[PDB]
RNA sequence: UGCAGAUCUUGGUUGGCGUAGCAAAGAUCUAACGGAAUAUUUUUAAAUGCAACGUUGGAUACUGGAGCGGGGAAGG
RNA sequence: CGAGUAAAAGAUUAUCCGCGCAAAGCGGAGGCAGUCCGUUUUUUUCUGGGUCUGCCGUUGGGUGGCAUGUGCUUGGCGCU
RNA sequence: UGUCCCUCUCCAAACGAGAGUACAUGCAUGGGCUGGCAUGAGCGGCACGCUCGGGGCUCGAGGGGCACCGUCCCGAGGCGCUGAACCUUGAUGCUUGGAAUUUCAUGCUCAGGGACUUU
């Protein structure tokens, strides 16, 4: 009942905002969907996301965390224990699991720096395994990298 | 902030020019959509009916509920079956009737268009509703006026006119609990003072046996509505995609948009229709603020004063801007080694 | 040989009240193992079993030889 | 269950609307068949097609206005 | 049919309460913009380096030490690559809707879960 597909509304302005197209100049800079560097008028941006099954249990993401925006003017003796938790959550909510294993190549960079040092910006890996309902965790590591400028998020 | 030149005999600065602070609004256009009358009762005024609009637009009826996606959004759906018939037509003409034999104040119902004001940080997406008096004429004009302007859109050029004053009503910026030295101005007390001295030493006589109602006490400060008079409009601009100069005077001829260098911190660009009034204004940047049309007379040499701008500042607001536009910083620098790079 | 009070005696119970607080001596983190203390659902995974404990390896940090070092008297 | 409108104005508010002074007076209103109930004045309902306006949601089409991606005004199509 | 709780944001905020959003450029990461500081590490000395494939440029040091005159070394600082390098939204700056020999680009969502409403 909730099916709702219509996807007409969109066909019917596109089709009408083509028909008076011609005028003796046009100015109108976007209103007609031919444009560079413009989102589609006429339709929400997650309209356009592709939808797929449920991804599979076993898969690895390599993904950079900005923390020095989550520990700002934070009491100093809390720094290098609070990112710990961050991290955790961060990698949580992506997952949707609760147990999330931190590893001793990961805890060793953040606290490589003291306890009031904790580095800005970090590079993980993470691989989420099942096993046995049926149990989902989560294991973080540490990839080392000597700049962290043009990276994005990957799926292996 | 402006530069102008001032006319006013006898004083120190006349034919002089001056700096004067200014606060930037946007007003995108709004739409009428009801009309309601008033009666006058020996107890006050009572409404009488209302007149709605046949067409309304999604982010009107979005203010009806609390989670719009996740609804049947069924508002204004069976009076939308029933206006227009033969029947429909009848019981808004007997409520058009009963507003001209019987009431006294003719108001409309007009709502702000947040989709048009692409404002990325402002997160509300149901509009703002608000009634909007018609002063001048008879009940019949009165009357006229208001359907002529159903469904349709009002710009605030055809309101209020340059070189006019303003009243502003809004909510100021909130503070939390507060104690009496902020919330009131009271003294401090002095260093050797024994359990603390931002307080009031004496709360009250013996007698009468209690607290009265005219001592400082603490508690909220900030957040409350206030109605402020005689705010000067220096300038009246239209949308910047219709005419791009917005921030271009007669005597400083470089173009530029009202913009500052970097956007308006927290805030982002200006996109439609906005006001220049002189001074400040209540509350914090996002918030949506009510104009109206004055009050006490207009009359003094100071209201009455014909306002000519010739500078207008659009450096930037974060640091200590020293560039008026993107050109000149890059006239400034010559090619850097990004650019280097791309050549 | 008769109790309502003597800031009466001895027991018990009581509002205040899950309240006031449990704030000197800088500080802990991680994996594996142990443990009844879990990964506890019938009516996919998160939104329905939280929180906390000891040992070992690794990390971080403190005492800084007038020492939370190693030995004695008095006392126990 | 203990009933008072800073409301309307009539077969005791029932038994239609519009104009009009609680006037004078003057305008508009679809029809046919069953059923089910009924103490009369063209009795109440419920039912069925045939149908004609105003009007929805529509199939597309072209004219246009608004601040120009979102909805309207037109003008037809077949649909309640 | 609707309201609230969990998850998300901050014009609000001691806790409640509020403004909001309900697959949304919503969140995350990166790129540009706007700003802050003041020229990174490494390498080098008339060119085989730097600057305007070939042509024009331009290139320090108070001193000291080996090895029969130059050559090879130690040396604070200085010069070139270099208005480099790093930081820039987080209790919460801008940019995916003016134009521009350039300003935005990817990734994640996969029937949201629960309580009550006698309606
Ligand atoms: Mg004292
Ligand atoms: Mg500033
Ligand atoms: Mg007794
Ligand atoms: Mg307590
Ligand atoms: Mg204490
Ligand atoms: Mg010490
Ligand atoms: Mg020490
Ligand atoms: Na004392
Ligand atoms: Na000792």
């Amino acid at each position: 009942a909730a099916e709702a597909r219509k996807s007409r509304d969109d066909r019917r302005w596109k089709r009408v905002l083509a028909k008076m197209d011609p005028e003796k100049r046009k100015k109108y800079h976007g209103v007609g969907n031919t444009a560079e560097h413009s989102r589609v008028r006429g339709c929400t941006r997650a309209s356009l996301f592709k939808r797929t099954g449920r991804k599979p249990d076993n898969i690895v993401m390599e993904a950079s965390i900005h923390l020095s925006k989550l520990l700002k003017k934070r009491t100093f003796h809390k720094r290098a224990p609070i990112a710990i938790k961050r991290i955790r959550s961060f990698v949580g909510k992506l997952m949707k699991t609760k147990d999330n294993r931190i590893d001793a190549s990961l805890n060793t960079f953040i606290w490589h720096k003291g306890v009031k040092g904790v580095p800005g910006r970090v590079r993980v890996r993470v691989e989420r395994k099942s096993e046995t309902r049926k149990h989902f965790y989560t294991v973080i590591s540490h990839i080392p990298v000597p700049s962290f400028k043009n990276l994005t998020t990957k799926v292996i | 902030h402006i530069v102008r030149d001032v006319d006013r005999p006898g004083s120190k600065v006349n034919k002089k020019e001056v700096v004067e602070p200014v606060t930037i609004l946007e007003a995108p256009p709004m739409v009428v959509v009801g009309i309601v009358g008033y009666r006058q009762t020996p107890v006050g005024h009572k409404t009488i009916g209302t007149v709605w609009a046949h067409h309304t637009s999604v982010e009107f009826r979005r203010r009806f509920y609390k989670n719009w996606k996740q609804s049947a959004q069924l508002a204004f759906t069976k009076r939308k079956q029933f206006a227009r018939t033969t029947e429909g037509r009848l019981a808004e003409a007997r409520t058009l009737k009963a507003f001209e034999k019987k009431a006294d104040i003719i108001r409309v119902v007009a709502h702000t268009q947040l989709r048009k004001l692409r404002n990325n940080r402002v997160g509300v997406k149901k509009a703002h509703v608000s009634e909007i008096q018609i002063n001048g004429g008879t009940i019949a004009q009165k009357i006229e006026l208001a359907k002529s302007l159903l469904e349709k859109e009002v710009r605030i050029d055809s309101v209020f006119q340059q070189s006019e004053a303003c009243d502003v009503c809004a909510v100021t910026k909130g503070h939390g609990f507060t104690g009496v030295v902020k919330r009131w101005g009271v003294a401090c007390l002095p260093r050797k003072t024994h359990r603390g001295l931002r307080k009031v030493a004496c709360i009250g006589a013996w007698h009468p046996s209690r607290v009265m109602y005219t001592v400082a006490r603490a508690g909220q400060h900030g957040y409350h509505h206030r109605t402020h008079l005689n705010k000067k409009i220096y300038q009246l601009g239209r949308a910047v995609s219709m005419e791009p100069n917005q921030a271009t005077t007669a005597y400083d001829l470089t173009a530029k948009t009202i913009t500052p260098m970097g956007g308006f911190v927290g805030y982002g660009t200006v996109r439609n229709d906005y006001v220049m009034l002189k001074g400040s204004v209540a509350g914090p940047r996002r918030r949506v603020i009510t104009l109206r049309r004055p009050m006490a007379p207009q009359t003094s040499r100071k209201l009455t004063e014909k306002i000519t701008l010739k500078f207008i500042d659009t450096s930037s607001k974060i640091g200590h801007g020293r560039f008026q536009t993107k050109k000149e910083k890059s006239q400034w620098y010559g090619p850097l080694k990004k650019d280097r790079i791309r050549r």
